[PDB]
């Protein structure tokens, strides 16, 4: 899996191989390759890791399990319209944000991009 | 089609002309199967001696295993109990697979929990899990006591079962005088075998440990009696009953036959019989305890000599004539009653029986397969009839097994030719039995296709399976047999002199060919 | 039962259950009305499970190496990880198949990593390679391999995509990484999900640039049917009589040419919407392939679904449908005739997996008998929103039932036929209620087509009127 | 070379492999893959085929001309800023947003946005 960290504070967007399915959930890659996602909490209740991931293949879209807790912290955020919750739910396709601290990398090419700032704003 | 008066099922339907034309069309025009030459080719390649030097230089691959995970015996040892819950810490398909596979050998109903584990908890532990588990399992079908195990999720994790339950207990979630006895059964060490061992030894600490100052070693007068991993109901009951007619005072710990065959009377009982939490706290007043399966309740006997200071006698299975006698005299020697005349006439039919079967038996060659108390004790009974056990497989065994096993062979002319493999599964078996044929199979239900692949060769290599072990799936009421014991040995010596008269007969039906031989009296 | 009954019903079961889970089980549990389409209005589904209530799901192994990757039979099928999981779904699925097995064909063979200690600290990247090598040298006709991960593989972070990549630009072989542990889905649903998209990304587009196949206005892919007890083949027959023409079926007695050929094909029907949509929709996006869902349980539905099918051709293809429906008139008339007299009136109680549990309503309807309540383990709002057309009113539904649920509505309904999996058997056969196994048949079949009526109305008899139910009582009791 | 086209008329994002520096300019790519950029006119002077390109490498990007024609095209649309044209015009670096038919495809994994609108609006 090739995944691309896109930020403000990044003077370049990285490239990143990782291996897909991990314990590690897309934080451990982060730090691993020093990218710098805010993560401020051990239990997964805030929304500072939050991250925008846009599946770049579009045909190699991996189904996934939106856990209680993750659309929770998610709604709570305001980043969980209706319709991305129903087809999370129905279809078991992924929202376009997510947690990179509950976001389990699959074998796919992924463009994470977030802001340096905690969920909510 | 279908007659209303003739209604054919998937066999012999398919056998009709139509469905052979429509199978040949599809297969001749999109399955691009190779061609039937390649295939027989390929076939008899298998069953040369060559294609067996490529089989035992496997390292990474296993075909046909003969052996299961660790849960599964946690599972069966938590129902031993009364009123027991068995709870399996980790995700929710190990517990349907135990259930499903329970229910085919045994045709009763199997009641296990589990914490439902997923993503969420393989990212931040499973404690919640277990709270919400424990309490929903206690206030929904109310057991005594929830023996809780683990899969492979929650080893490689790294869930920390003590931690959890007492974190549980002090939250409120269960009462802290409720019994929740737990224990690490990783599914990537041992077998199933091993997972009743730390499950049982789990269940003694957590109800041993804390209160060993006031027991003395003899104070009930009575034998602790520790079967293992039984799958026969019938072995449950020949092990009470022997030492019923003896007289001796018995307390048989972990005993599961009462939830494993409960009556059809209109009602369903989720728990029955099994032993008292009374009979676990009594254990260490014990005079000595007996372990029935002494070659995986290894755990089981560290902590009863170190903690409950009993002095375990060293036994075999009571499997044959030997080691039942020799079960016996132990037995008599530690609590001091004399065997009754009832046990020395059933020895002695047992011998008559032997006496009356031998010209049928004697220079039979067997292949083998199973646990090792089990295996081992088979072929000590074989070898007391003079059978000749060619190939010994146990896929869950150590060197010292072997090396017992290979004492054992050595110390009677018929272990000549056999040969002990651990760490082999049932395609090098299948491999073993068509270089080298054996008479007949002794093994689970897993052997039939084997059987299958010796009658594919040939009729005269077609090596026919006795169904003696676990699991048996194709064939129905078997667990309600027995092997240990007398009346064990006398149902195994009555199956395969039957199953040998049974193949003659087949061999000898062809009328004006091979018929002659066709003796009413056999 | 009125509906009034049937929420008391609900709530008395539910009065047990801790508050939290109650309130969640709350959401499980509705009572029918058919003028409902938005099933999400009245049940959720697709939801976790409660631990320790002793659910009847399994896992995403199950889904994908049970259901869906297993029928394939000329490929060898790795279960990465462990014994236990690989030796507890071998050939514990009766998805028929014709071959030599052992050596063009491994259905009902159990070939696994056999994690040990050592396996789970150092990795298995090595021993997947080695085994892989093995493989190939031990069994020469293989068409492919499919690396089935157990649970371990995911905690333990291993790489198989690499593996796979590697050995099969090596041995140019066919090595598909399914990523289908356990723990990645709440139940076998997500496991359909994830070999589906194996099979998308891994096999279905070898042949893209392919057109030596020589296509007919006729050809048809048989998708989302397993071949249980020969299912299929009742099926396939019944759809070469009206002259058209199987290419593929998935993925009961399939092949992994069938699946390279199947976007070669005018249409795609489908018999499993939960397990094979997702596989269905991606086709229909990329080759334009349309796809419909047919049902071929009990003589109206299958009436029904050809016509449906001949409607998707030419006056030919409906012509030659007539006939068909016209020669196996008698047939089914005959099988009714003999039965609906004997299962006239009974009323049933259905629990099983993600389709049958609407599917086989039509067979019982075309025999008297009145579903008084079905529910599923892992179907979703879709399921659902199909299943509400399909029962009467005031019939009971669940979703993800419990044992204590389905226990304690079972003896308050008191339905003279159940119908669910191999765990619920012995406990409803333990109450003097009869049972069916809808899962595996019961080790009977095929249920398929017109041929699978005859059998589906024999067994229905030969349990519910068997006399083994009358004698439970003691006479001295 | 790696090019994910992504649109909100396309139902899923693109992946393609393609050559670089081929006289097609990323327009001869997406009409070989069907990728519908709304290119109008064959001299270069009007902006519909504009699209942001995101250089998803980050350390791999690579030099290039600024052609004064596509410069002059981008300041008519309004896509090009003064400091992205400075940029251009001193270090060499692309700017964000180009001209698909003027758009020579270079050894990097790029991610090409267009709204199926002209540059102007
Ligand atoms: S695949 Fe599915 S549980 Fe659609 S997982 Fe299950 S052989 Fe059931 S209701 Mo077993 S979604 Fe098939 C099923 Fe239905 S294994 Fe079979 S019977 S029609
Ligand atoms: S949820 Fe599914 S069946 Fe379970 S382990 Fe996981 S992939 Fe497998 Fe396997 S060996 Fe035994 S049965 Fe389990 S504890 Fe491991
Ligand atoms: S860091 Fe608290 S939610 Fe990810
Ligand atoms: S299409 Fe006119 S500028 Fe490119
Ligand atoms: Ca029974």
């Amino acid at each position: 899996a090739t995944i691309y960290f896109s930020s403000p504070l990044m003077p370049h967007n990285k490239k990143v191989q990782a291996v897909a399915g991990k314990r590690s959930t897309l934080l451990g890659v982060a730090q691993e390759n020093g990218v710098k996602i805010p993560f401020e909490c051990q239990d997964g209740n805030c929304g500072s890791c939050l991250v925008k991931i846009t599946h770049l293949d579009g045909e190699r879209i991996k189904g996934m399990l939106l856990t209680d807790k993750e659309r929770n912290v998610l709604k709570s955020v305001g980043k969980l319209p209706k319709s991305e919750e129903e087809r999370a739910a129905v279809r078991d396709l992924p929202p376009t944000y997510r947690l990179a601290c509950q976001t389990i990398v699959t074998d796919e090419d992924l463009l994470v991009e977030f802001t340096g700032e905690p969920g909510g704003a | 089609s279908q007659q209303v008066d003739k209604i054919k099922a998937s066999y012999p339907l398919f056998l009709d002309q139509d469905y052979k034309d429509m199978l040949a069309k599809k297969r001749d025009g999109f399955e691009e199967k190779y061609p039937q030459d390649k295939i027989d080719e390929v076939f008899q390649w298998t069953t040369t001696k060559e294609y067996q030097e490529l089989n035992f230089q496997r390292e990474a691959l296993t075909v046909n295993p003969a052996k299961a995970c660790q849960p599964l015996g946690a599972v069966l040892c938590a129902l031993g109990f009364e009123k027991t819950m068995p709870y399996v810490h980790g995700s929710q398909g190990c517990v349907a697979y135990f259930r499903s596979y329970f229910n085919r050998h045994f045709r009763e109903p199997v009641s296990c929990v589990s914490d439902s584990m997923t993503e969420d908890a393989a990212v931040f532990g499973g404690q919640q899990n277990m709270k919400d588990g424990l309490q929903n399992c206690k206030a929904t079908y109310k057991p005594d006591m929830i023996a809780v195990s683990t899969t492979c999720m929650a080893e490689v994790i790294g869930d920390d079962l003590n931690a959890f339950i007492n974190n549980s207990k002090k939250e409120g979630f269960i009462p802290d005088e409720f019994p929740v006895p737990f224990a690490h059964t990783p599914s990537f060490v041992g077998s199933h075998v091993t997972g009743w061992d730390n499950m049982f030894e789990g269940i003694a600490r957590y109800f041993t440990l804390k209160s060993m100052d006031d027991k003395v070693v003899g104070s009930n007068k009575k034998i602790n009696i520790v079967p293992g991993f039984e799958t026969y109901l019938g072995n449950f009951r020949v092990i009470k009953r022997m030492l019923s007619e003896m007289g001796v005072g018995y307390s048989l710990l972990s005993d599961p036959e009462e939830v494993l065959d409960t009556p059809a009377d209109g009602q369903f009982r989720m728990y029955a019989g099994g032993t008292t939490q009374e009979e676990m706290k009594d254990a260490p007043n014990a005079l000595n305890t007996v372990l029935l399966q002494p070659w995986h309740l290894e755990k089981t006997k560290k902590f009863v000599e170190g903690t409950w200071k009993h002095e375990v006698p060293k036994l075999n299975i009571p499997m044959g004539l030997d080691w039942t006698d020799e079960f016996l005299m132990k037995v008599s020697e530690i609590s001091g009653q004399p065997i009754p005349a009832s046990l020395t006439k059933e020895r002695g039919r047992l011998v008559d029986m032997m006496t009356d079967s031998h010209t049928w038996l004697h220079g039979k060659r067997f292949a083998l397969w199973g646990d090792p108390d089990f295996v081992m004790g088979l072929v000590k009974f074989l070898l007391e009839l003079g059978c000749e056990p060619v190939h010994i497989l146990c896929h869950n065994g150590n060197k010292r097994w072997k090396k017992a096993v290979d004492a054992i062979l050595a110390a009677s002319p018929y272990g000549k030719n056999a040969t002990v493999y651990i760490g082999k599964d049932l395609w090098h078996l299948r491999s073993l039995v068509f270089t080298d044929k054996p008479d007949f199979m002794i093994g689970n239900s897993y052997g039939k296709f084997i059987q299958r692949d010796t009658l594919h060769k040939g009729k005269e290599f077609e090596v026919p399976l006795i169904r003696i072990g676990f699991p048996i799936f194709d064939r129905h009421h078997l667990h309600r047999s027995t092997t240990l014991g007398y009346e064990g040995a006398m149902q195994i010596l009555t199956t395969l002199v039957n199953s040998i008269l049974e193949r003659l007969d087949e061999e000898t039906r062809g009328m004006q060919a091979t018929d002659y031989n066709h003796d009413l009296v056999r | 039962m009125s509906r009034e009954e049937v929420e008391s019903l609900i709530q008395e079961v539910l009065e047990v259950y801790p508050e939290k889970a109650r309130k969640d089980r709350n959401k499980h549990l509705a009572v029918n009305d058919p003028a409902v389409t938005q099933s999400k209005k009245c049940i959720i589904s697709n939801k976790k499970s409660q631990p320790g209530l002793m659910t009847i799901r399994g896992c995403a192994y199950a889904g994908s190496k049970g259901v869906v990757w297993g029928p394939i039979k000329d490929m060898i099928h790795i279960s990465h990880g462990p014994v236990g999981c690989g030796q507890y779904s071998r050939a514990g699925r009766r998805n028929y198949y014709i071959g030599t097995t052992g050596v063009n064909a491994f259905v009902t063979m159990n070939f696994t990593s056999d994690f040990q200690e050592k396996d789970i600290v150092f990795g298995g990247d090595k021993k997947l390679a080695k085994l892989i090598d093995e493989v190939e040298t031990l069994f020469p006709l293989n068409k492919g391999i499919s690396v089935q991960s157990e649970c371990p593989i995911g905690l333990i972070g291993d790489d198989i995509e690499s593996v796979s990549k590697v050995k099969g630009a090596e041995l140019s072989k066919t090595i598909v990484p399914v990523r289908c542990e356990g723990f990645r889905g709440v139940s076998q649903s997500l496991g359909h999900h994830i070999a589906n998209d194996a099979v998308r990304d891994w096999v279905l587009g070898k042949r893209d640039e392919d057109t030596t196949f020589a296509s007919t206005p006729y050809d048809v892919a048989i998708i989302g049917d397993y071949n249980i007890g020969g299912d299929a083949w009742s099926s396939r027959i019944l759809l070469e009589e009206m002259g058209l023409r199987c290419v593929a079926q998935w993925s009961g007695d399939g092949s992994i040419s069938e699946i390279e050929l199947t976007p070669k094909v005018k249409l795609n029907l489908v018999h499993c919407y939960r397990s094979m949509n997702y596989i269905s929709r991606h086709m229909e996006e990329k080759y334009g392939i349309p796809w419909m869902e047919y049902n071929f349980f009990g003589p109206t539905k299958t009436i029904e679904s050809l016509r449906a099918i001949a409607a998707k051709f030419d006056e030919s293809i409906q012509k030659k449908c007539e006939e068909v429906i016209a020669k196996y008139k008698p047939e089914w008339e005959a099988v009714v005739a003999k039965y609906r007299p004997r299962l006239e009136g009974k009323r049933v109680m259905l629990y099983i997996g993600g389709l049958r549990p609407r599917h086989v309503i039509g067979a019982y309807e075309d025999l008297g008998m009145e579903v008084v309540g079905t529910g599923y383990e892992f179907a979703h709002n879709d399921d659902y929103d199909r299943t509400m057309k399909e029962m009467g009113d005031s019939t009971l539904l669940y979703d993800d039932v419990t044992g204590y649920e389905f226990e304690e509505f079972v003896k308050r309904i008191k339905p003279d036929l159940i119908g669910s999996g191999i765990k619920e058997k012995f406990i409803f056969q333990k109450m003097g209620i009869p049972f069916r196994e809808m899962h595996s048949w019961d080790y009977s079949g095929p249920y398929h087509g017109f041929d699978g009526f005859a059998i589906f109305a024999r067994d229905m008899d030969m349990t519910l009127n068997n006399p083994c139910w009358k004698k439970l009582q003691a006479p001295w009791e």
